[PDB]
């Protein structure tokens, strides 16, 4: 083999092997956590009980949702680690954030683009009855896939080359990352229609630059650890403090996300700042 | 269970009755609706003659768009007591006619209703298609008439270049809630065969404004 | 209103036939439609019905299977397509529309009905009598006994009354056993409650000869009743 | 012109004068009469039990 | 002259004034001070008829206290079984701008009307299975606000040109011109005998009308702003109004005046929709504050709040037997407490 007994294995020889990188882990840790849950915290508190329910509310509802239990789910690892020390037996409930911060937040994204894509460029008859009831229909479903698929990943076959080393990368960083490529690009090619008055271009401009903001910080915040979980399924000829330090790198910058995810999903909105400012 | 044959019969009923009206509720909700909201005729019915009792209503289809007009000026009542029914409509269509600047003025009535359908509780997030109608005999009148007559403080020249751009600017200035509000304001001339084509350009922009601001870009 | 109908005729039995029930005037599309047979010499009978847009449908338990029956509101036209004859439907079907709402009044209008000449739980409804010689100006009385009591915990007893005038089809009377049918005289004045229901005619007239019939409206397999023929 | 509205407004309100009026405090009494002789029947002022009452939720 | 009529007219409305004053005694709370208090009162929505898709404006109860329409901006005219949830009826109108309708006493007609300054009649009992139109009744030069039908023959409208009349079905014109109010007449309430009916209008005024004799009787003043609501007492002998300036008061025909002031300090809305109760005690009124009120009718006190809605209350009914009240707000949806 199981996975979670190698991760728990690679933080403790990490601690063992590498003093001041495990004491800039804990102070990024902490900022992070810091900062990634007032932010949140207030979003939930002004969607959630200030606010009409649009799909993309619930979206990013549930989205926030997963990022304020992430954020307490990571000082978890480090109470985990110094209280409950060895029976990696014990160790799944904290290493689990990965089903929160990487595996079921990264496509709650692609489902927030899917239903940008069904609602700027061509609502179909408003997606045929799309409604909040089978938005929240789709949430469920989605909560189970992404449960469903980091249980197994875990402890599938084994070795590099197979199983879910190559797996859940390719899962969670091919589908992912297509799915919001392309409808980014197909409404940044909806929203330069040309024969649009030129009065409203300045929204547009300013929503293009919203779309590419998001596209860029899903690719810096989700490529070093598939990155990386690629280079040690081909090229074993590296050795283990690489294989260690640029794994922490890259959790670390996925627990970015925690921070970067919720401004620009709700900061941003004129609507919701001017809510926020007016009260 | 528990109902007997009649009571399941009127429950298909009604399930029947709620299926037509979901149907109709829907086939209703692609359609735009526009408030067409003048000042004492100055272009109502030339507007409404070159494209396409109470409330006059006036359905049009112009590619893709199907489009509903609500004729309102025809009511001669408190406009208090009954405007808030317009909530939701997609734009409120203004018509101005420009060479009524020398008719206690006219242009001062329609800047005074302008700033009375702005400022408005209920419609604190609809764009307004602002039309300025009479533009030929505003050309032809100008080079006679100044602007001093309607205008003390104007301080630029007698041509209909910048006596248009004053117009329009000074109806765009008792817009208070920019923010949320755009005039599109147009100029209409009697040859002018595009003035649905900006209404459909206005809509659009309009309905791209509205899904942005439901989806959280703008 | 009008209900034509076309169909009929000599029928081998083990065949198939086809009856075409074409509405014309009122709205066809909002009225749930019935089927009611008669045959030469019995009573009425009920066949099947569709709701309001070919929704739920029923059948009597003798004819379950062997008919199959339809609608088709674009022509206004509803049909009945029967297989696996024999010599027991040898009838006269009647189309029933009946609109189903609160205060509506069911099997309001009867079609015309073409005969069919066949080549050779139910809550049971008595009317003991048959055949009440009576003269024109004199108050009856005409009872019919259920079997399970109809009143429902609404509170409405759904039984009707239908009279049957010698030679065309039969008109709803008394419906729910308290309501008056639109177009009828006031004379007329059913009662009862649970089981016992009695319809009482307060002055009588040459019109009012004919024959008197049962509907329980409880549960879909309706059960007529023994017709009680009024007569000179 | 403007004077015929001003004779029938003035004419109503002569004839608003000769209206008969009774006592408030007569018209009161009337006025709580009716409301308690009344209240027993009303399902508004006390609650009916939930047997009897037809919404039954 | 003008002032020369304009002398007696003003000296006429002061008569009238010191008749008003001479003739009160004692307020209505000094009278009713010593009754035990309703005590607090609660509500729970026993059902809830959902299926409109736009603002509700207006409602109106059958005499048989079973059935109810509804009006709403879609274009729609539902017919609702209230013991039930399911619909009966679902009437298209020809024209969507609606705000007033009602329920005949027979229970064979429904009217409507609206911006279209047309009152249509609907024949509920058709042979023919649809509902149609029995008649269409033009004439008014303003919006119809409310309408309210006398028997199966007359309806009295209220419209927004200062008048009401009174209409005959059949022939399809005007019996009697209601004329003598100077704003918008909002709202409109019959007699329980149908032979006096008192209109609420813009000018912060409602008037007695004799719907036999023709001609207003009497004259009631008080309020400070628009009266967009008016209802009868059941004994007829009152009616209280509900106005835009978060008051709503009780009017005394015989006494001529004054006799309550609804109006708490911490509603600053305006009131849409009053309606009495079986007995006359619980004086219900639908405010702008997103919720209903009750208040005890006899002294001043509150007894309960109806908040079960998301937009405001726009219409509100207590049926004839005095079993349940239901309001119907501006989101979709009518609530029927009880």
């Amino acid at each position: 083999v199981p996975l979670f007994h190698l991760f728990a294995r690679l933080d403790e020889e990490l601690h063992g092997t590498f003093p001041g990188l495990w004491l800039a882990l804990m102070a990024v840790h902490g900022a992070i956590f810091l900062a990634g849950l007032v932010l949140n915290g207030l979003a939930l508190y002004v969607f959630c009980c200030r606010t009409a329910k649009t799909p993309s509310v619930i979206y990013t509802i549930n989205l926030v949702v997963t990022d304020l239990l992430v954020g307490l789910s990571l000082p978890t690892r480090f109470a985990v680690y110094y209280g409950a020390r060895g029976c990696l037996r014990c160790a799944f409930p904290h290493v689990l954030g990965y089903f929160l911060n990487m595996h079921c937040s990264i496509l709650f994204l692609t489902c927030i683009c899917v239903d940008r894509y069904l609602a700027i460029v061509r609502p179909e008859g408003s997606r045929r009855c799309r409604q909040p009831a089978c938005a929240r229909a789709v949430c469920a479903f989605v909560w189970l896939a992404a449960g469903a698929v980091t249980l197994s990943v875990l402890g599938v076959t084994g070795s590099r080359p197979c199983c879910r080393v190559f797996a859940l990368t390719v899962l969670e960083f091919l589908l992912p990352l297509l799915v919001i490529s392309v409808f980014t690009g197909r409404i940044m090619c909806a929203l330069s229609r040309p024969g649009l008055l030129h009065q409203g271009r300045q929204r547009r401009v300013r929503a293009m630059q919203l779309l590419l903001t998001v596209l860029i910080i899903f690719l810096v915040c989700f490529t070093p650890f598939h990155a990386r979980q690629v280079a040690v399924a081909l090229w074993p000829d590296m050795p283990h403090h690489t294989s260690l330090v640029v794994y922490h790198v890259a959790v670390t910058l996925s627990s970015l996300n925690s921070c970067m995810d919720p401004i620009v999903y709700c900061f941003v909105t004129s609507g919701f700042q001017a809510t926020v400012r007016g009260l | 269970c528990t109902l007997s044959a009649e009571d399941k019969a009127a429950v298909e009923r009604s399930k029947m009755i709620d299926r037509n009206l979901r149907e109709d509720g829907e086939k209703a909700a692609r359609e735009v609706k526009l408030l067409l909201l003048g000042a004492g005729e100055s272009g109502k019915n030339t507007i409404v003659k070159q494209m396409k009792t109470g409330i006059v209503e006036t359905h049009f289809t112009f590619k893709d768009l199907h489009f509903k007009m609500f004729d309102v000026g025809a009511q001669r009542s408190e406009r208090k007591k009954w405007i808030h029914c317009f909530e939701g409509v997609t734009a409120i269509i203004f018509c101005v006619a420009l060479s009524d600047y020398d008719l206690m003025n006219r242009m001062h009535e329609s800047m005074k209703l302008f700033d009375s359908i702005c400022n408005n509780k209920w419609f604190t997030d609809t764009s307004i298609i602002l039309f300025l109608n009479k533009k030929d005999l505003f050309e032809e009148k100008i080079k006679k008439s100044p602007l001093t007559i309607c205008y003390p403080e104007y301080a630029g020249s007698n041509t209909y270049e910048e006596a248009a751009a004053y117009i329009q600017c000074q109806f765009e200035d008792l817009n208070k809630r920019k923010d949320t509000k755009e005039i599109y304001t147009h100029f209409t001339c009697s040859t002018d065969t595009k003035n649905v084509q900006f209404v459909f350009d206005a809509v659009t922009d309009v309905i791209i404004k509205n899904n942005l601001k439901d989806c959280g870009l703008f | 209103v009008q209900l034509v109908e076309s169909g009929g005729g000599l029928v081998q039995p083990g065949g198939s036939r086809k009856l075409s029930c074409s509405a014309s005037g009122f709205a066809f599309s909002s009225f749930g439609m019935h089927w009611v047979r008669q045959a030469p010499e019995k009573g009425l009978e009920w066949v099947a019905y569709i709701s309001s847009g070919s929704g739920t449908i029923y059948y009597a338990d003798t004819v379950k299977g062997r008919f199959t029956i339809s609608r088709d509101d674009p022509k206004n036209t509803l049909f009945l397509q029967m297989t696996s004859l024999r010599s027991e439907d040898t009838a006269m079907y009647y189309c029933v529309r009946s609109i189903y709402y609160y205060g509506s009044s069911p099997f309001d209008f009867w079609g015309q009905g073409t005969t069919l000449t066949v080549s050779s739980s139910d809550i049971v409804m008595t009317q003991a009598t048959s055949s009440v010689p009576v003269t024109p100006g004199e108050s009856v009385s005409i009872s019919c006994r259920s079997s399970k009591s109809l009143l429902h915990s609404n509170g409405n007893t759904y039984l009707y009354w239908f009279l049957q005038r010698p030679g065309q089809s039969p008109q709803l009377l008394i419906y729910r056993m308290s309501n008056l049918a639109s177009g009828v005289p006031d004379r007329f004045s059913g009662s009862g409650s649970g089981t016992a229901f009695t319809l009482t005619i307060s002055r009588l007239e040459a019109e009012d000869v004919g024959v008197y019939y049962c509907m329980q409206h409880l549960e879909y397999p309706l059960t007529f009743g023994a017709g009680t023929k009024l007569e000179l | 012109a403007s004077i015929a509205q001003a004779r029938k407004l003035v004419e109503q309100l002569k004839m608003e004068a000769n209206i008969d009026r009774i006592k408030v405090s007569k018209a009161a009494a009337d006025l709580m009469a009716y409301c308690e002789a009344h209240a027993k029947e009303d399902p508004l002022l006390t609650p009916v039990p939930a047997s009897e009452n037809p919404f039954r939720e | 002259e003008l002032d020369q009529l304009r002398q007696e007219a003003e000296q006429l409305k002061n008569q009238i004034r010191d008749a008003r004053k001479a003739c009160a005694d004692a307020t209505l709370s000094q009278i009713t001070n010593n009754i035990d208090p309703v005590g607090r009162i609660q509500m729970r929505t026993r059902r809830t008829l959902r299926g409109h898709l736009a603002k509700i404006y207006a409602m109106h109860w059958g005499t048989d206290s079973r059935l109810l329409v509804s009006a709403s901006q879609d274009g729609k005219l539902i017919i609702w079984d209230s013991y039930t949830t399911n619909k009966v009826h679902a009437i298209p109108l020809r024209s969507s701008w609606v705000m007033t309708c009602a329920y005949a006493p027979s229970g064979n007609y429904v009217a409507c009307g609206g911006l279209d300054n047309i009152c249509s009649i609907y024949n509920l009992k058709t042979r023919e299975g649809n509902v149609r139109v029995s008649r269409e009744l033009a004439g008014h030069t303003g919006y119809l606000s409310c309408c309210r039908f006398l028997d199966d023959n007359q309806i009295v409208t209220s419209s927004g040109d200062t008048t009401c009349a009174l209409w005959d079905i059949e022939t399809g014109q005007q019996t009697t011109t209601f004329t003598g109010h100077t704003g918008d007449v909002m709202s409109l309430s019959l007699a329980p005998d149908t032979r006096l009916f008192v209109s609420g209008a813009c000018d912060a005024s409602a008037k007695l009308w004799d719907v036999r004799e023709g001609m207003c009787r009497q004259t009631f003043t008080g309020h400070e702003s628009d009266i967009n609501a008016i209802c009868f007492f059941p004994n007829g002998n009152a009616f209280a109004t509900g106005s835009d300036d978060a008051t709503c008061r009780l009017f005394d025909l015989r006494a001529d005046q004054e006799l309550m002031t609804y109006s708490h300090d911490n509603i600053i809305c305006g009131i849409t929709s009053v309606s009495f109760s079986k007995s006359g005690r619980l004086l219900l009124a639908g405010y702008d504050d997103f919720n209903c009120n009750v208040w005890d009718a006899l002294k001043a006190d509150r007894a309960g709040v109806l908040a079960g809605h998301d937009n405001r209350v726009s219409c509100l009914g207590v049926t004839d037997d005095g079993m349940a009240v239901a309001t119907g707000s501006w989101d979709s949806f009518l609530k029927i407490w009880n």
